């Protein structure tokens, strides 16, 4: 719970404690409670060198005679010396230690490369042996699911991974062979980041067992399997709760980046839970595309359109993202799901743009019922127009609904535009409309919808001759009707 | 820093079971630009194939002696003389009695080779390793050193008659064959070798045909650093792989390395 | 667009750390006591800037509306021209000379008539053709906090303090009047008032090897004190009127080689932080002069294919800058993303943050963020509560196209806006401050009076 | 900007007419002002013409007694003075003054 | 005209031997060397079923080809027992009505231009088919003819290009970061770049027909799944 913490000086242990984060966020320097000689339950033996916690509630220590390792255990009290519980008896030579990943268990490493898992009662149980003498390593619970990109919802059970890292570089599974050279690695939630000898940051999902050699190292990928970093930059830690991840220079500098993977990760989980503004927030901020919005389910915003509405309240919001609308699906050139799909494949291979002369079957194609762009905008204008107050509040979304198409009614937008009770207002439309298009197409559908205030002024904005606009005018504004 | 020396997909330098199939032959061509010399490169080929590891690079050399080992090496070359090879290779410390060592040299010129015809020349200096490589005949590597000085000793010699006549009946009669030579003929400053001086550059290009690796030792660009020396290239020779295993394949890397009191180290850039 | 540098000229005078040591620095050349003595220091008087300034009289007035008119006549149209000043030590001067060329320099673009600086100020923060700063030249012992405040109230931006050396030697040797150690309490007290700070560096000095040469940078690179937004590389050369030429007749000086100085260059380009933008290493010079060292024309033309041969290429920000339209969009880009680094530097923590390309390592625009200490503040805005500073605002990010799905009529005129509100957000929450204060030029005052920032004193600020 | 224009501006009984309550094409830069003072006083103001030909900035502008005519000083030390013309209604200078050559006390190019 | 209306066609009869032909040269060099077109032969042959013997005459090659059924070492041989020893396995000018076999020649590059044409004259027969590679970036040697102003008569490569009746020429093709300019440079210096002597390659075709032109396409082929693609 990041509350209490342990530090070994000679002959005594200390112990520190906060009431809470939002404490230390406030200003309460760390107080120090807890201190603990070493004759009340040791007696004098040789080293003092390690310690460890699980669950905030045990403390386990090292304690070194000349060949025995014996691990010494407490159950944590108050400030009244913490009683002592069963130390056990052991019988090689220790080398690593850390905790597990949730902080139940205990896992360490003897001399000879083999890591075993304690409990916090005394049960032992013995793990697993490792192909050679490393430096690092780490134990992770993968899930024994049998779903390649984890479809399942029964939530099956899951077993202890120890990954490693000898001191030449070399990262190895529980005995799976990987990149001959890198020089970190840190496990989270189904996710592993290492970087290697070429200094690449590369990831792994966690999806189930059964690992193999990841491929040998190729030239870009368009899901997020690896990414471009600084020389000499190591990694210090993961946040994805903010998907981020944090590192350490060479100079002694820190940086931070947030990797595309964990931030498409958040905004796939605001999707679900039909959350339409901070998934907007996130996309936006981190220059995501914005179709991803629904195009990775359609039909969820199909039904959930009149809601998508309501919950954006800003009209400058929903016109940049209607005007940011393509036709083509993001979730296969952009944000693919092979994100975390399949393992042990061939890389990215850097795309290369479409000849031109090789798109125009597309354009000849096109006809208003296959376009998502069309069909969208029916979807919203349709919404929008069922009542007269959301067209008070959203005309210029209307607008651009209809400049939103091949077949554009900038007629019908004019018409729109004809009936406010208002001059400038009419020309804020008129000047939001010359933004999308041309002014001379603009000035076409004005003369075809038979007025003439409008005609001259969108002229206005023509930039085109006076003898234009004069004597054509100065003939139409006179006669009858007919 | 420092990178492991693979130059096979079963991350071994030299495999064993190479030495294991019969009916089979393999060539292996190095070349090295004459500023520098592959003489570091020579020894980490003796060890690995002797001790079984590069004994220089990646490990350690103080029991470097490989005399009297199961297995066997031979080595002729026409640069130096015996004396040379038997005073330095052995203060290099490369084997002498589980090994053989030839030189064609010290008093080899003087009318032993000059003056007589080129028939007999050839035979003998091919039936010297022809009767020195009866005793082993299964556990042995062999490494010639730049052969090609042998062409502008005889009296009109093109490079047809030399392959057919010493190369080729080495390659049948022994396992695997090293040779190893430089290339300065093709590094000369606004001069074309190709105009007349072609006859051995033909030795070269045959060469690298007839390879199944090539390894390339080369001096640095421009100018001239201290932590670095040259570049080295491992590439896949012109001839396939005569095994017997199928997935077996080379690897295709390039490395840096720098040279210091007999002491090498390789990394990336 | 339009982006205008016109230099400008101070009237010939005299730096006083000569008193306490006698002449002039060695490597300087000229000056009024040389055979030109129509000139100011470091400059021989054979610039083009020097003819249009003596044909002038040094006069700013003159100088300054010549040089925008032929500008404007040329073929390209003026409405940002930043000014650059030269020559000696501009701040040495008496009280009034500084006053009247300030208020000449502003009225030449405001086409103001008056006088009392306060209002030629008020008046040029409401004209057309926008200032965007002044770069003032000065030396650490004219630095002290009376100074700083009326540089504040001028209406510069940016300074550039020379150092030259590390070495303790080298400073007694040039007879230049300053340790080395002062200059760090410069930067810190400097960097607080929100002042961009560069310095200067040359290679090859006398009694300096190839070695400390090395060392010198790496540890100017790497120590939390010479840490600087900014740098300029001279490389030695040998004016025949200089103090240096003396040592080479007299025998007790010689140079390095072309092989040495390229290795030299190469391996120092190798090692720049990626916030620090390498103005020169091609400097300019007075060509047929020099009697010592090599050509300087075309250094970093060589030294580029030396890294090519060596690895691990330039990242400073020259190199890596897109240009605020269509200088490379020949090709479409790639992956956009957002990164922030953090750094301490003289007492103090500091953010940059940029949008850049991760793939190919471009530049769009960048930011610089500085958390106010206690140990260095002084003025009455900064000294009431915690405070942040946004050093500089730059945004090559007003390109019209883009990669990732750029706005299509909107064309990044809102991207600014999306580092303004990340620099807001750190300063709510991590710093914990109370007021969020920004520097710029008085001619764009009204870019940042829009989001909410308002005036006290030479200040845009607003509370949290 | 380097141009001089005219404003005519018109009492009561005289303003020009047509602007209201007739299908006339009104232009985006021929606006009338027209301003009711007080009870018995309207005022209307237009535009009339433009006038330019300068090398810098207008410093001094100067009217007359007996003639429709201007003079015009500019900050390259030229003088210039602008009379109607009769034949092409676009008034036109008519002397040119100031053809010496002279910048500062100190000439090399040009005038100042 | 109704007869092999695609180029892909055309190519495996040629290959597969369906069309005879009396000669056929395949041109290649050091950037990719062409040992792998007797493996097109073997493959693609075989379908129709051409077990026949396979003979491969050898100049400089030491190792002996499993798919093929003979080996010959020409290193000790002259001209006239060249061809008399290969007569035999061959089926030679006799049996007006009989099967055809395989011939692969290791290399032209050993063999004095003076002969050539008697080569093709004492062996040229409706029972044999010729294969050889020529490599290109091997210059002949020239004492011995002395080419001065009376003693002159055409090159190797022009007799090579006439008495052939389908010719077909092999290069690698440029995958990674190299270009043929700068590859040629490093080929004229050896020093041997990564990015070369892969089993993707790329053939240009010429075939020649009796009283007309002949006809000239390109080739993407590879050496793995053998299966090819036609220049767009
Ligand atoms: S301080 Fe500047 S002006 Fe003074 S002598 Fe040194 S270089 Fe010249």
């Amino acid at each position: 719970s990041n509350e209490i913490y342990a530090a070994i000086n000679k002959d005594v242990l200390i112990f520190a404690a906060v009431p809470s984060i939002e404490e230390m966020k406030k200003g309460k320097h760390p107080s120090i409670v807890c201190e603990f000689p070493k004759s009340e339950f040791t007696s004098e033996v040789d080293s003092l060198r390690q310690v460890a916690f699980i669950n905030d509630s045990i403390v386990g220590v090292l304690l070194d005679t000349d060949n025995l390792s014996r691990i010494a255990l407490l159950d944590i009290q108050d400030i009244t010396q913490p009683t002592l519980i069963t130390i056990v008896e052991v019988y090689d030579k220790i080398v690593l230690l850390r905790s597990d990943f949730d902080y139940n268990h205990l896992v360490y490493e003897t001399r000879d490369g083999t890591v075993c898992q304690l409990d916090a009662e005394g049960q032992l149980m013995e793990i697993t042996k490792f192909p050679q003498l490393v430096r690092d390593f780490r134990v992770k619970r993968v899930h024994n699911t049998s779903a390649e990109d984890d479809d399942n919802w029964s939530a099956e059970s899951s077993e202890l991974v120890a990954f490693g890292i000898t001191n030449n570089g070399k990262l190895f599974a529980n005995q799976v062979l990987l990149a001959s050279a890198v020089t970190s690695l840190e496990i989270t939630d189904s996710f592993l980041l290492f970087t290697t000898a070429q200094h690449n940051l590369q990831f792994v999902h966690l999806n189930s067992t059964d690992f193999k050699p990841l491929p040998l190292v190729e030239e870009g990928v368009e899901d997020e399997r690896v990414r471009a970093i600084e020389r000499g930059s190591i990694l210090v830690s993961v946040i994805p709760s903010k998907s981020s991840v944090v590192l350490q220079a060479t100079r002694g500098n820190l940086e931070t980046i947030y990797p595309r993977i964990m931030v498409l990760a958040e905004v796939r989980k605001n999707i679900m839970a039909k959350r339409y503004k901070e998934a907007f927030i996130v996309c936006r901020t981190h220059r995501i595309n914005l179709d991803i919005l629904h195009d990775y389910a359609p039909e969820l915003f199909i039904e959930n359109l009149e809601v998508f509405i309501n919950q954006i309240g800003r009209v400058d919001y929903l016109n940049l993202f209607i005007s940011c609308l393509s036709e083509d699906d993001v979730t296969k050139t952009k944000y693919k799901e092979t994100l975390y799909s399949g393992i042990s494949k061939s890389f990215g291979m850097e795309p290369a743009p479409l000849t031109e002369m090789q798109i125009y079957m597309k354009k000849k194609m096109f006809d208003p019922k296959t376009s998502k762009v069309n069909k969208i905008c029916d979807a919203v204008l349709n919404v929008l127009l069922s009542n007269p107050e959301y067209k008070k509040k959203y005309l210029q979304t209307i607008i651009t609904a209809y400049a939103s198409q091949n077949p554009q009614n900038l007629s019908a937008a004019l018409k729109l535009i004809s009936e406010l009770e208002n001059s400038e207002e009419k020309d804020s439309c008129v000047t939001y409309l010359c933004f999308l298009q041309d002014v001379n197409v603009v000035y076409k559908s004005a003369l075809s919808l038979y007025d003439v205030s409008l005609a001259l002024l969108v002229a206005q904005k023509s930039q085109m001759d006076p003898r234009e606009y004069l004597p054509f005018l100065q003939e139409l504004q006179d006669n009858e009707p007919l | 820093q420092r990178q492991d020396l693979v130059l096979f997909s079963d991350q071994s330098v030299l495999p064993a079971h190479f030495f294991q199939d019969s009916n089979s032959h393999n060539l292996f061509f190095i070349t090295h630009q004459s500023c520098t010399q592959p003489l570091w490169m020579i020894n980490a080929l003796v060890e690995t194939h002797v001790l079984g590891s590069p004994s220089s690079l990646n490990e350690s050399s103080s029991s470097m002696l490989p005399s009297s080992t199961r297995s066997h090496a031979v080595l002729a070359s026409f640069i130096h003389e015996q004396n040379y090879f038997t005073n330095s290779l052995n203060k290099l410390k490369i084997p002498s009695n589980n090994y053989n060592v030839l030189d064609f040299l010290s008093d080899f010129i003087v009318n032993n080779i000059h003056n007589k015809p080129r028939d007999k020349i050839l035979s003998d200096v091919l039936a010297k390793f022809s009767a020195a490589i009866q005793n082993n005949p299964t556990d042995t590597i062999v490494i010639i050193e730049q052969p090609e000085l042998l062409l502008s000793l005889v009296s009109g010699l093109t490079c047809s008659e030399l392959n057919n006549k010493f190369i080729t009946p080495l390659l049948r009669q022994c396992k695997v064959l090293i040779i190893v030579s430089n290339s300065d003929i093709f590094n000369i400053d606004e001069y074309d070798a190709s105009v007349h001086s072609s006859n051995l550059q033909n030795f070269y290009k045959s060469s690298f045909i007839k390879s199944m690796i090539n390894l390339n030792l080369n001096p640095l660009k421009t100018g001239f650093a201290k932590d670095v020396t040259g570049s080295l290239h491992v590439c896949r020779g012109g001839a396939p792989i005569a095994t017997s295993n199928t997935s077996l394949h080379v690897v295709e890397n390039e490395y840096l390395y720098l040279n210091e009191k007999e002491s090498t180290k390789l990394f990336y850039r | 667009s339009g982006i205008a540098v016109v230099a400008v000229m101070c009237k010939p005078h005299r730096c006083p750390h000569i008193a306490y040591t006698g002449n002039i620095c060695v490597y300087c050349p000229g000056g009024p006591d040389s055979d030109f003595e129509y000139s100011t220091q470091s400059y021989t008087g054979y610039e083009p800037t020097s003819m249009r300034a003596i044909r002038a009289r040094y006069d700013p007035y003159e100088q300054a509306r010549g040089r925008v008119e032929q500008l404007k006549q040329l073929g390209h149209s003026i409405d940002k021209v930043e000014y650059v000043l030269m020559g000696g030590t501009f701040m040495s001067l008496p009280k009034e000379y500084r006053e009247d060329f300030i208020v000449k320099l502003h009225n030449a673009l405001s086409g103001f008539n008056g006088n009392d600086i306060d209002e030629a100020i008020l008046y040029s923060q409401q004209s057309l053709t926008k200032c965007v700063g002044i770069t003032i030249e000065t030396r650490p012992d004219y630095c002290t906090q009376t100074h700083l405040d009326d540089m504040l109230k001028y209406g510069c931006t940016r300074l550039e303090i020379g150092v030259q050396s590390l070495y303790e030697d080298v400073a007694r040797d040039t007879n230049r009047g300053h340790t080395v150690r002062s200059v760090c309490e410069t930067f810190a007290v400097s960097k607080d008032a929100g002042y961009k700070v560069v310095s200067h560096m040359m290679p090859d000095l006398p009694n300096v090897g190839m070695e400390r040469d090395i060392e010198q940078f790496k540890e100017y690179f790497e120590n939390p004190d010479f840490r600087t937004d900014g740098l300029k590389i001279y490389p030695t050369l040998v004016i025949r009127g200089t103090g240096l030429y003396e040592l080479w007749k007299t025998g007790r000086y010689k140079s390095y080689s072309a092989n040495a100085l390229v290795d030299l260059v190469a391996r120092i380009l190798a090692l720049v932080p990626p916030w620090t933008r390498i103005y020169r290493v091609q400097r300019d010079i007075p060509m047929p002069l020099v009697t010592s060292g090599v050509d300087n024309g075309n250094l970093r033309e060589l030294a580029l294919a030396r890294m090519k041969d060596l690895g691990t290429t330039c990242r400073d920000v020259r190199t890596r800058e897109v240009g605020i339209q269509e200088v490379h969009h020949k090709v479409q880009p790639d992956q956009v993303e957002l990164i922030r680094r953090d750094y301490y530097a003289n007492g103090g923590w500091e953010t940059f943050l940029s949008y850049e390309d991760p793939k190919k390592d471009i530049l769009i625009g960048l930011l610089r963020l500085r958390k106010a200490s206690k140990k260095y503040t002084y003025r009455k805005e900064f000294t009431s509560q915690r405070t942040s500073i946004v050093r500089e605002l730059h945004v090559y990010g007003s390109v019209v196209p883009l990669h990732s799905r750029d706005p299509r009529k909107f064309q990044h005129q809102g991207f600014g806006t999306l580092l303004m509100e990340e620099a807001e957000r750190i300063a709510k929450e991590e710093h914990g401050s109370e007021k969020i204060s920004v520097i710029s030029g008085v001619g764009v005052r009204n870019y940042y009076g829009k989001l909410g920032y308002e005036l006290d004193g030479p200040y845009m600020s607003k509370r949290i | 900007d380097r141009y001089i224009r005219l404003w005519r501006i018109r009492i009561n009984d005289l303003i020009d007419d047509s602007e209201e309550d007739s299908k006339k094409l009104t232009l985006l830069s021929n606006k009338q002002y027209k301003f009711q003072i007080d009870d018995e006083l309207r005022v209307g103001i237009n535009f009339e013409a433009l006038i330019m030909g300068h090398d810098d900035w207008i410093s001094s502008l100067q009217w007359h007694e007996s003639r429709l005519q201007l003079l015009a000083a500019t900050a390259d030390t030229s003088l210039m003075v602008w009379e109607p013309d009769e034949t092409s209604g676009i008034w036109v200078c008519s002397l040119r003054l100031g053809e010496m050559s002279s910048k500062g006390a100190s000439t090399a190019t040009g005038s100042s | 005209a109704s007869s092999s209306h695609n180029p892909v066609i055309l190519l495996k009869r040629i290959l597969s031997l369906t069309e005879s032909s009396p000669f056929i040269l395949c041109l290649d060099s050091i950037a990719q060397t062409s040992y792998k077109l007797i493996q097109e032969f073997v493959h693609q042959s075989k379908s129709k079923g051409n077990e026949y013997p396979i003979v491969y005459i050898s100049f400089e090659t030491v190792n002996k080809p499993s798919y093929c059924t003979q080996f010959i070492d020409a290193t000790q041989m002259d001209f006239v027992h060249l061809v008399k020893q290969i007569i035999s396995y061959l089926p030679a000018a006799t049996a007006t009505q009989a099967k055809k076999h395989m011939v692969i020649i290791d290399s032209l590059n050993y063999i004095s231009t003076e002969y050539i044409t008697r080569f093709l004259s004492e062996i040229a027969s409706p029972h044999c088919t010729m294969v050889a590679t020529y490599h290109k970036d091997i210059k002949d040697e020239n004492r011995t003819v002395i080419p001065d102003w009376n003693n002159n008569y055409p090159d190797k490569l022009t007799l090579l290009q006439f008495m052939a009746t389908t010719i077909v020429d092999i290069d690698v093709v440029l995958t990674g970061t190299l270009d043929t300019e700068e590859v040629s440079e490093l080929l004229n210096e050896f020093r041997i770049p990564r990015g070369l002597n892969n089993d993707i390659f790329q053939l240009r075709l010429v075939n020649k027909r009796k009283s007309g032109r002949s006809l000239e396409y390109d080739f993407i082929v590879n050496s793995n799944t053998h299966e090819y693609e036609l220049l767009s």
